[PDB]
């Protein structure tokens, strides 16, 4: 049960390369290009559910999300084969134009036998205790290794759990594994739709500095990671503002 | 290779060692002990339509690197909880969170308003015996009310000559006065682990 | 054979009277307890009431219906409902009975256990039939109906043991006696003037030699030669009560062996 | 209201074993075995038939509270005799005695022709 | 991890007899004899060890009982013929041939004697009924 | 709308909200609500 | 309401019986520094009373339960009361007792110097 | 009783006429409407669970209907016309347009606001739905809108109670207003804590329940339904209990009813002769066997049927706990009664016992942190509680003294604050000061 | 109210013996002890179930049914 202590920030598109150089100097590690297609599934509205669970406690309906790494051949628009895969690729991705259209994601979901590995994540609202200076969130995570059968498609599999597809988004970014086990992502976010792709992070990069801790009861480890995150905010202080986002934004539960 | 599953529904609690001494001259070596718990989830939707089953079977092999398979309407879900067998791409891009949780814990914690656990069949402290180009894995299954039956898992490295091995094990089981076992070799469609879990599902159902 | 010895004195449809010799007191008492409590039996476990215009309460009727003895010859072939993959009950783990009685007569209409009708599929087993012992052919009197009153309900019979509820007990009263002459002195007889005449001799005193009144107390003698009369409720034959009790005790001891061997290899 | 269900007098709950064996530090070569979901029926049988073993120095059982269907069985054996093997031999002899009793009851019941 | 000199001497003698066991079982398994490691006997009749070797072409539940005896000086091997059965997870010598036993020296066993033993053992098993 | 039974006539009557609570056959002003049509489960212990 | 014939006695209710019969200095001043009896002339017992022991154990356990530093080595002990009793056993509780004499004067007895005889 | 909708009603399943009976109770119709059951009673110190008027009652006999009883509780409700538009209505309320709905369920109600007979109910479930209109355009509790034209006046079930709706009775009162009566039926199965008495003043509760295989048993296989203690007999000198058990044993064997009228010429010796004629020890003793081990008990046990009565004091109607709950409007102390989730009286002489123990802080915690902890401000000049405190603005002021810098807060019981304000109403000044003025 | 199915003490089924007990009483003119012994109730635990039973159900049956079909 991973607790995710994270901070968030934003930069413009013009300050991207300066931030890459700055975090290369701070980390000592070069940026690594990464991508992940995240498909978010909501519970079936046609199914009458109970507010209670198998236990006598009340449970709200929560969207759950699957993620996997799309190969970068699907994200190059037949102009960047000569350019090597590094942090300079994200300079080109400015508009809504992404080679990953809706039909290729439907081909990925419907698997048109055995499926690619996925990562199912369930996240609740971050804690409301106003004594923590970082956004602390709980993520229930599992890895779908493979699938088979006549309904091996992950869409029908997720329909098997009672979950329907709501939306999906593609994020491409660069990340730094820094010192003391801190991961610093710097990502664009595109929403994939039938009407066309939409760049959510329009003309800017979403910044996420997170540390994953396995045990939520290790208060020493929690405080150590929080001090590391506040330290990183202190070196980045003045240049870029890192702050705890609103908990209402990180609430993935279905409202009604 | 290929696998088949024999589940003697009604055998004595000491049939496992009785079957072991039946294969006294065929065992080459004994590997590490293994175990498995079998779970069954019933869908708790108050208004379910037709053409959909309410039963989902969760099969967690403690061997094959701590892997859980979910079966519903002949559809599989190979799911892991170990940190070792995560693909490096899933942990590199941050889609994974370093260490995962078992899908049984997710279903019994964050999905209990849809699926509740009904039956748990913990076949623990099993043994692995190696025949001539074969691997029999004997275990005693246990529901809530004590003994349930003897579960035999057949595994071969190859698959060219496999049904003769199944016939030999069936003849050995008939030699120890057990005639009403429910064998199963049905595959899906096709991984080995998912097919083994499906064979467990057909073996444990009647 | 060498071991415990059985000599049956009287055998009946619902009674067996036997002498259990060459056996310890713990084994005989454990057999008595297992027969009382640990033998699986079929009994009505859940009653779904559709119509009840009788003068009896619904759960009054349900408690009466649970206590109706049902045939349990093939109760091994049934499964526990908690061990079954069905949602509530099915033919693999339960027997579904029904009861539809109506007061169409001017006089009072008695509702008997013979009016219970099996509607589930028995698949050729020998369970679920209510046990009839009296000469009239009616069963246990379940309810009484005046004119116009109706009772429509559905029973689900599930297997259980008498530890869960006494309705699953097939053993009635089990007589049990050892040393009818008090030669082991396990009782110190209360008396006013003479314990020999104030205490009536049991019927099992005829099967043992009376003490000679001059011989010393035998301190080495242990308790054997148990006089047991088992009475069957009717769900299973009384010899099957004894045999299934021995089998259940054997299964418990084998389970102890199984647990010890599993944690021995780990 | 507070009455427990009647099935966990004999059903193992989640995450509990039928037996658990703890070494007893008061006496050498002695263990204490806790039998879950049993009562006096098995305890008296095992204890009184363990005492027939010549290599068992101590055998006693107790149900500490009638509310909970469990008992603790303390076995102390002579040196070189593991009390686990004493329990195995005791249970095996009880199995053999019950099997002989069952077969004798079949023979004597089949001798009855008035039933 | 040997504390006393007597402990190290016992460990050395155990290493000697285990080396003899290993070289014999590698000899026979490289030949093709399905040597068994799942079988233990309380006593097979100094510190000694026993090998229960078999080749799966002569009658079931029979094995060639190889018993080695080891000391600081002199170490020989006993070639016994016996029938071992498994009953309820326990191995019992249902038959043993203690009469026609020969004790060959360790420094004389070769692959040729293994060939001779393989050609002899099936006849020896047949003659034991 | 909802089924009611008079106290002594035992005749099933349907009453709406605007109707006065009386028996159309007896005029007896005590009426009993009808038993529920749904099946009710009784654990036979 | 209720109507029970099992007579339950109404406790704390003697007012019925009450209404049935209704007719028939030199050494120390103010709060100066003089109030403290000095250590050399303390006249109270050197033994720590059962009430002093109970309140020191309670106060120390309340502090230990509120993340106070612990001046003894823990042997896997978890309960704050048992940690407090272990601190009291080897005299590592940094508290004092102000024993008020009836005239308002007091003696300061440290927990370290008090003898735990009970 | 089925056509009587009484407020409370207890009906045994299986009334038994007594084996030992008086000639007088024929005219009392006691053999026609009995009030107890002939239970096979052993007088034995079996396991120590029947000490000090406890009893051990057979769990297997309980399973077969021994002392099982029906319990009926009727709930009354009416709709009353206070004025013209302020009238109550039996209907099923909805959360959209009704204020202060109870958090229990309303799904079991019908369109008339009444639950149908036969429906199982649990604790704090609404069985009668009633709504009264309210004044529109108010602002209460925050969750107030113009949609809420009514408020909930529904009748829930008792929180500890549950059962089956047995009969629902719609009718009109004398005034013509419709009023309903709902009868809920439940069964009280005997358990540890239910009070049982013989016909001789020998009351007691079930200490424990044993099953049949753990009970002591005679050579005939008879086990008691009830084990009572021998120590209940000699100090109370209840010889008639023993004579009843002997006479009931004889009556049950002979198939008659024992004449247990007081001043007849019926002796213990005649009953003992009759009991000996039936093949039993004449004084009622039976050689019984220990149920755990099968061994003969060294003492022989007085054994036989005795008429026992199930008393109305069940433990489940008396068990009560409260961690926090509603407070009274006046004293702001925990309310009285387990029906209203009340608190337990920590009386004056309980306080005296804690004083004698020397537990000052526990006494303070009982009187303050467990009942009523009130923070009130006083000024240093006058000891009165007449300080206007604005904690959001951090402003304090006592008018008259006109001081804003000499304010103290104290923690007193709310009953103490009420006492002081009542004393100010009687023109008495209970001035509270935080510093001494005179020496000790 | 109506005859219990099983004896409370031992569990012998006595609910089927009630009408035969009444028949042995009123048309065979037997006394109650011989009637109980004729039905096979030899333990007084079983004898007191039928002997002391008051059968109140027909008193309940004299009232008209509340719901008449
Ligand atoms: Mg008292
Ligand atoms: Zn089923
Ligand atoms: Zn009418
Ligand atoms: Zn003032
Ligand atoms: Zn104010
Ligand atoms: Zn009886």
């Amino acid at each position: 049960m991973v607790q995710q202590l994270s901070l968030f920030g934003s930069i413009g598109d013009d300050g991207y390369d300066l931030l890459i150089s700055t975090l290369t100097t701070i980390s000592g590690n070069p940026p690594l290009l990464y991508n992940s297609l995240c498909t978010v599934w909501k519970p079936n509205p046609s199914y009458d559910v109970e507010n209670v669970n198998s236990r006598n406690q009340l449970v709200e309906p929560n969207r759950i999300k699957l993620s996997k790494e799309v190969p970068f051949s699907y994200l190059i628009d037949e102009t960047m084969m000569d350019k090597p895969l590094n942090f300079r690729i994200l300079k080109s991705f400015t508009n809504d134009k992404i080679p990953l259209n809706y039909a290729m994601t439907r081909n990925i979901l419907h698997n048109t036998e055995s499926c690619s590995p996925w990562s199912l994540q369930i996240s609740d609202i971050p804690a409301a205790g106003n004594n923590r200076s970082v956004s602390m969130q709980t993520i229930a995570e599992t890895i779908i290794l493979s699938s088979a059968g006549k309904n091996s498609s992950v869409s029908s599999l997720m329909n098997g759990l009672g979950y329907v597809f709501e939306f999906q988004y593609l994020t491409i970014g660069v990340k730094f594994f820094m010192k003391h086990g801190l991961i610093l992502e710097l990502q664009k976010i595109w929403q994939i739709e039938e009407a066309g792709n939409s760049q959510i992070t329009s003309g800017g990069f979403l910044l996420k500095a997170y540390i994953n801790v396995s045990r939520g009861t290790d208060i020493d480890r929690i405080n150590y990671t929080e001090t590391a995150l506040m330290n990183l905010k202190k070196e980045l202080q003045g240049y870029i503002e890192l702050s705890v986002p609103d908990r209402q934004s990180m609430d993935s539960r279905v409202a009604h | 290779g290929k696998s088949a599953v024999i589940f003697v529904e009604r055998a004595t609690p000491a049939t496992l060692t009785e079957l072991k001494d039946a294969l006294s001259n065929s065992i080459l070596s004994v590997r590490d002990p293994w175990s498995i718990d079998f779970r069954t989830y019933r869908c708790s939707i108050k208004n379910l339509p037709a053409d959909v089953s309410k039963l989902m079977y969760s099969i967690t092999f403690h061997h094959h690197g701590r892997q859980t398979v979910l079966i519903k309407d002949n559809s599989a879900m190979v799911t892991t909880a170990a940190a070792a067998d995560i693909p490096p791409a899933l942990v590199f891009n941050g889609s994974s969170t370093g260490v995962p949780e078992s899908i049984d814990t997710i279903l019994s914690s964050k999905l209990s308003n849809i699926w509740m656990q009904r039956q748990l069949i913990k076949g623990d402290a099993g043994e692995t015996l190696i025949l001539d180009g074969l691997t029999v894995r004997l275990v005693n299954l246990f529901s809530s009310t004590g003994f349930k039956g003897l579960l035999i898992e057949l595994q071969a490295d190859e698959a060219g000559e496999f049904e003769t091995k199944i016939a030999g094990i069936e003849g050995h089981l008939a030699e120890i006065r057990a005639k009403e076992y429910k064998t199963s070799s049905d595959s899906l469609g096709s991984n080995e682990i998912c097919d083994l879990a499906y064979q467990y599902v057909r073996a444990l159902e009647l | 054979s060498e071991g415990p010895q059985v000599k049956i004195r009287e055998a009946s449809k619902d009674n067996v009277d036997f002498i259990l010799s060459n056996v310890d007191l713990a084994m005989a008492n454990s057999l008595r307890r297992v027969m009382i409590a640990e033998i699986p039996t079929l009994a009505i476990d859940s009653v779904e009431v559709e119509t009840n215009t009788t003068v009896l309460a619904d759960e009054f009727i349900a408690h009466r219906l649970g206590l109706i003895p049902l045939q349990s010859m093939d109760i091994e072939q049934l499964e526990y409902s908690r061990d079954c993959f069905c949602e509530d009950h099915c033919d693999k783990c339960s027997v579904v009975l029904t009861l539809q009685a109506f007061g169409e007569s001017e006089s009072t209409t008695n509702v008997y256990s013979k009016d219970l009708v099996i509607v589930s599929n028995l698949m050729g087993r020998n369970i679920g039939h209510p046990i009839i012992q009296d000469k009239e052919g009616n069963g246990v009197l379940i309810c009484k109906l005046r004119k116009g009153q109706e009772l429509k309900l559905t029973c689900v019979a599930k297997k259980g043991i008498a530890k869960e509820h006494a309705k699953w007990g097939p053993a009635a009263a089990i007589e049990f006696e050892y040393d009818p002459w008090n030669k082991l002195k396990h009782t110190d007889y209360w008396y006013e003037q003479d314990s020999a005449k104030e205490w009536p001799q049991s019927k099992n005193c005829e099967y043992e030699d009376p003490p000679n009144e001059g011989d010393p107390f035998d301190y080495k003698a242990q308790a054997d030669t148990f006089y047991m009369n088992v009475e069957s409720v009717g769900s299973i034959p009384v010899d099957q009560v004894v045999v299934r009790g021995i089998d259940t005790l054997q299964k418990k001891v084998a389970s102890i062996l199984l647990a010890l061997t599993q944690m021995d290899q780990d | 209201m507070n009455a427990p269900d009647r099935f966990e007098l004999f059903l193992l709950g989640e995450g509990e074993s039928k037996l658990k064996i703890d070494p007893d530090t008061k006496a050498p070569n002695a263990v204490v075995i806790t039998f879950e979901k049993e009562d006096h029926t098995l305890g008296n049988l095992i204890r009184a038939e363990l005492l027939n073993d010549r290599k068992v120095l101590f055998a006693a059982y107790k149900v500490e509270h009638p509310f909970f269907a469990r008992f603790k069985l303390r076995i102390q054996t002579t040196e070189g005799y593991d009390p686990k093997d004493a329990l195995k031999n005791a249970c095996n002899s009880i199995i053999n005695k019950l099997g002989a009793l069952k077969t004798n009851f079949e023979t004597e019941w089949n001798l009855q022709t008035l039933a | 991890r040997a504390e006393g000199p007597e402990e190290l001497a016992r460990i050395l003698q155990q290493l000697k007899l285990d080396k003899i066991i290993h070289v014999l079982t590698t000899m026979f398994e490289n030949t093709g004899w399905s040597c068994s490691r799942i079988i233990k006997i309380d006593k097979p009749i100094l510190l000694q060890r026993d090998l229960f070797i078999r080749l799966p072409h002569w009658p079931l539940n029979w094995y060639l009982i190889l018993s080695i005896i080891s000391s600081k000086t002199s170490c020989v091997v006993e070639k016994r013929i016996g029938k071992i059965v498994s009953q309820r997870g326990k191995w019992n010598l249902k038959y043993l041939d203690n009469s026609n036993v020969m004790t060959v020296k360790l420094e004389s066993i070769t692959y040729q004697k293994i060939m001779i033993l393989q050609r002899t053992i099936l006849n020896r098993i047949i003659n034991h009924m | 709308t909802l089924k009611y039974i008079c106290a002594e006539c035992s005749s099933k009557l349907s009453l709406s909200r605007t109707d006065a609570v009386r028996c159309k056959d007896c005029g007896h002003r005590i009426l009993l609500k009808a038993r529920t049509k749904r099946l009710v489960q009784f654990e036979a212990r | 309401n209720e109507n029970f014939e099992d007579f339950d006695v109404e406790h704390f209710s003697d007012e019925e019986t009450y209404e049935e019969k209704p007719q028939f200095e030199q050494i120390r001043r103010k709060t100066l520094k003089e109030k403290a009896i000095p250590k050399d002339q303390r006249a109270t017992t050197p033994y720590m009373t059962k009430y002093e022991r109970a309140r020191i154990l309670g106060t120390r356990a309340l502090q230990i339960s509120m993340n106070a530093p612990v001046f003894v080595d823990l042997e896997g002990e978890t309960d704050p009361l048992r940690i407090a009793m272990k601190e009291l056993a080897e005299k590592k509780i940094p508290l004092v007792i102000r024993r008020y004499l009836p005239d308002g004067s007091f003696e300061d007895w440290s927990v370290e110097e008090l003898i735990v005889d009970l | 009783y089925n056509v009587r909708m009484d407020t409370m009603a207890n009906i045994l399943y299986y009334p038994q006429k007594p084996l030992g009976t008086t000639r007088a109770m024929e005219y009392l119709k006691f053999r026609e409407l009995p009030a107890g059951q002939n239970a096979i009673v052993a007088i034995a110190c079996y396991s120590g669970y029947n000490q000090e008027d406890s009893m051990i009652m057979n769990q297997s006999s309980i399973d077969r209907g021994l002392f099982r009883s029906l319990f009926f509780r009727s709930y009354m409700d009416q709709e009353k016309k206070y004025g013209m538009s302020i009238t109550e209505t039996f209907e099923k309320p909805q959360r959209t347009n009704t204020l202060r709905m109870k958090h229990g369920t309303y799904d079991k109600l019908d369109d008339d606001g009444l639950i149908a007979p036969g429906v199982r109910v649990s604790g704090e479930d609404v069985i009668i739905g009633k709504t009264t209109p309210i004044s529109p355009d108010e602002e209460e509790l925050g969750q107030r809108t113009a949609y809420h034209s009514k408020r909930d006046a529904s009748t829930p079930l008792r929180s500890t109670e549950n059962g089956i709706v047995d009969q629902v009775l719609v009718t009109t009162n004398q005034d013509g207003l419709k009023f309903v009566k709902v009868r809920v039926r439940t069964t009280k199965i005997p358990q540890i804590g239910d009070k049982f008495a013989s016909r001789h003043g020998q009351k007691g509760t079930i200490g424990i329940t044993y099953r049949r295989e753990d009970m002591p048993f005679t050579a005939e296989g008879i086990v008691p339904d009830l084990i009572i203690n021998p120590h209940a007999i000699p100090s109370r000198m209840t010889v008639a209990h023993l004579i009843e058990c002997l006479l009931s044993k004889v009556a049950a064997l002979s198939g008659n009813e024992g004449d247990a009228s007081p001043f007849t010429d019926i002796t213990v010796e005649g009953i003992s002769k009759l009991l000996r004629e039936h093949g039993y020890q004449s004084r009622g003793f039976e050689v019984m066997y220990n149920g755990h081990t099968g061994k003969k008990l060294m003492a022989q046990i007085f054994f036989g049927p005795t008429y026992y009565q199930r008393l109305r004091h069940m433990v489940d109607d008396k068990i009560h706990a409260r961690a926090r709950g509603p407070m009274q409007v006046l004293t702001r102390q925990p309310v009285e009664g387990r029906s209203r989730d009340g608190g337990l009286r920590f009386g004056e002489m309980e306080r005296d016992c804690m004083i004698a123990h020397g537990a000052a802080s526990f006494l303070k915690e009982r009187l303050m942190e467990a009942s009523d902890a009130f923070r009130v401000h006083i000024c240093g000049i006058c000891g009165l509680m007449t300080v206007i405190a604005k904690l959001n603005h951090n402003q304090f002021e006592c008018k008259g003294c006109d001081n804003k810098i000499d304010i103290y807060q104290i923690h007193i019981p709310y009953a103490a604050k009420l006492l002081f304000q009542e004393l100010m109403a009687m023109n008495i000044t209970p001035r509270l000061y935080t510093d001494r003025s005179r020496d000790f | 109210m109506i005859v219990p199915v099983r004896c409370f003490s031992c569990g012998k089924v006595v609910g089927d013996k009630w009408e035969s007990y009444l028949n042995l009483l009123q048309e065979d003119e037997l006394d109650e002890g011989t009637a109980l012994s004729r039905l096979g109730l030899k333990r007084y635990c079983c004898r007191r179930m039928i002997l002391t039973h008051v059968d109140l159900i027909e008193k309940f049956l004299r009232y008209n049914p509340l719901e008449k079909r």
